[PDB]
């Protein structure tokens, strides 16, 4: 059952944030150049509080929340959403994560009805199912959660971190790199996508990943520990040709 | 709140040229794509440009292609079109908009402007 | 390219009649069509999306349907304030392209 429930952006700067192993392999010591979809230093990342229009995909999507009580539970990805077409939907509940990829007929409004217990009012109907997958939950002073959503040669690929903060209103500065969580052999495209949210009877924030040169610093841990966006400014070009931060 | 407003119209001589802006506010305008539509006095409206939200790829009509040249400054949240070797044919109301698309742009919402007026003669 | 075309080119209906207007393309674009209204003056209004998807704040009388190269648009009962001229525009391939215009008339 489908329950009926526009303001102005605000923006953040996206200090040195949203960056991601490119890959699996273990490096230590030593500073790897490559070429991906990052999301761009110090760009104006799309200030939402949790107001959930929908919104483009673009190339990948870097989304990041800041919570105490759990409001951001999931997300919908597709094109039409609606049943004409393929749809993702991703949702955490108190035990698991649930993944499914079916012709949903999504709500006008939909989210999750929290009495606890809750009730899911997301779609009317899920009909020929292609995708299910089922694991351990995504999301489980504030907690800052951050992912990567990128769908590339048909996989649907998740990186993510989660650490405290004390922040009141704001990205916090320093550097932190996002792991894989999980690789999703789907095969659709995804053009738009939506936030569910719980209500009872939070913010977040939308940034967009481009073709960047990163220079990435692997730590004696092989961490990553700084990184230089290669066509930020002339002197990050300097560093990044003469590989030195 | 949402608005684009056209600037940059007026009159040229054929083999001229002129550059058309779009000033974009009310929006996420650095997230979108964004075309342009001409429509000629006493006809229908007719696809000219579209540009993605990185300013990276870009497409044209036929007729356009070659002359026609579009881009865009996201820092200032204003979209351009720079005309060239403009005929008496291209004589019309040139409107910015970010047009409901769920293919391409993933727009899901439909915004358009006032039109500015270009005459070629 | 793929292009558009529409039919009738104009036509006369007063109030409370049923109003059809057709949109066919050369090539088959599955349901993603937009239909667009245009009063004189104005820029145009998006009505309908993805063929059949009514946008939020569009009454209740108008709707559409259809698929691969024929549409259908139609507006259950014409009122006084829909005396327009309505686009369909096909956004499955770039170029996009929009169709001729069918001028809805006051009989
Ligand atoms: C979270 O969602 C999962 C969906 O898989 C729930 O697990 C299923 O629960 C139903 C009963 O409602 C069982 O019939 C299925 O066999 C369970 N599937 C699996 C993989 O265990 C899970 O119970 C939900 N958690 C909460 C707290 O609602
Ligand atoms: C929500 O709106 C839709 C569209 O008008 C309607 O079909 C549906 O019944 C409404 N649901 C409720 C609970 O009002
Ligand atoms: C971010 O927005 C500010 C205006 O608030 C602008 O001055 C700055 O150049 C923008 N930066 C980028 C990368 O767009
Ligand atoms: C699955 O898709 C087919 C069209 O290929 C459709 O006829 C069928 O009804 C769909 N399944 C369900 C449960 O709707
Ligand atoms: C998915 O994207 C590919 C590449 O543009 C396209 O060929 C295909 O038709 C699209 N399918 C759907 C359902 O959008
Ligand atoms: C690497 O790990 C060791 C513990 O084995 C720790 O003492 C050291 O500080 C770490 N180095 C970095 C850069 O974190």
């Amino acid at each position: 059952q489908c329950v009926n429930l526009q303001l102005p952006p605000a923006y953040t700067n996206s200090f040195t944030r949203g960056v991601y192993y490119p890959d699996k392999v273990f490096r230590s010591s030593v500073l790897h150049s490559t070429q991906d979809l990052f999301l761009p230093f110090f760009s104006n990342v799309t200030w939402f509080h949790a107001d959930n229009p929908v919104l483009p995909f673009n190339d990948g999507v870097y989304f990041a929340s800041i919570e105490k009580s759990n409001i951001i539970r999931g997300w919908i990805f597709g094109t039409t959403l609606d049943s004409k077409t393929q749809s993702l939907l991703i949702v955490n509940n108190a035990t698991n994560v649930v993944i499914k990829v079916c012709e949903f007929q999504f709500c006008n409004d939909p989210f999750l009805d929290v009495y606890m217990k809750s009730e899911f009012r997301v779609y009317s109907s899920a009909n020929n199912c292609t995708f299910e997958y089922v694991s351990q939950p995504f999301l489980m002073f504030k907690n800052l959660r951050e992912f990567v959503f990128k769908n590339i040669d048909g996989y649907f690929k998740i990186y993510s971190k989660h650490t405290p903060i004390n922040l009141v209103r704001d990205l916090p500065q320093g550097f932190s790199a996002l792991e894989p969580l999980v690789d999703l052999p789907i095969g659709i495209n995804i053009t738009r996508f939506q936030t569910l949210l719980a209500l009872h009877r939070a913010a977040y924030y939308v940034g967009y990943l481009q073709p960047r040169t990163f220079l990435l610093k692997y730590n004696e841990n092989g961490t990553i520990t700084d990184a230089v966006d290669c066509a930020l400014d002339p002197l990050s070009e300097t560093k990044c040709t003469l590989k030195s931060f | 709140e949402v608005q684009l407003v056209e600037s940059g119209g007026g009159v040229v001589q054929p083999g001229g040229s002129l550059r058309l802006s779009c000033a974009a506010s009310g929006f996420t305008f650095n997230s979108y794509g964004m075309h342009w539509v001409r429509q000629a006095p006493g006809k229908g409206l007719e696809w000219v440009a579209f540009i993605r939200y990185d300013g990276g790829n870009k497409y044209y009509a036929d007729s356009v292609k070659g002359r026609f040249t579009i881009s865009r400054d996201n820092s200032k949240n204003t979209l351009y079109l720079q005309m060239k070797s403009l005929r008496a044919e291209d004589t019309a109301v040139y409107y910015c908009a970010n047009l409901k698309d769920s293919r391409y742009s993933g727009s899901y919402y439909d915004y358009w402007g006032q039109g500015t007026l270009v005459t070629v003669s | 390219v793929i292009w558009m075309t529409q039919s009738p080119s104009s036509l006369s209906a007063s109030v409370g009649d049923r109003v059809t207007i057709t949109c066919q393309a050369s090539q088959d674009i599955r349901f993603y069509l937009n239909w667009y209204q245009q009063k004189p003056g104005k820029a145009p209004k998006l009505l309908i999306s993805d063929a059949s998807n009514m946008e939020t704040g569009v009454p209740s009388r108008f709707s559409g349907s259809g698929s691969g190269t024929d549409f259908t648009f139609t507006i259950s009962s014409l009122q006084p304030e829909d005396i327009a001229t309505y686009y369909c525009q096909q956004y499955d391939n770039l170029p996009f392209t929009f169709g001729p215009g069918t001028k809805v008339d006051f009989k």
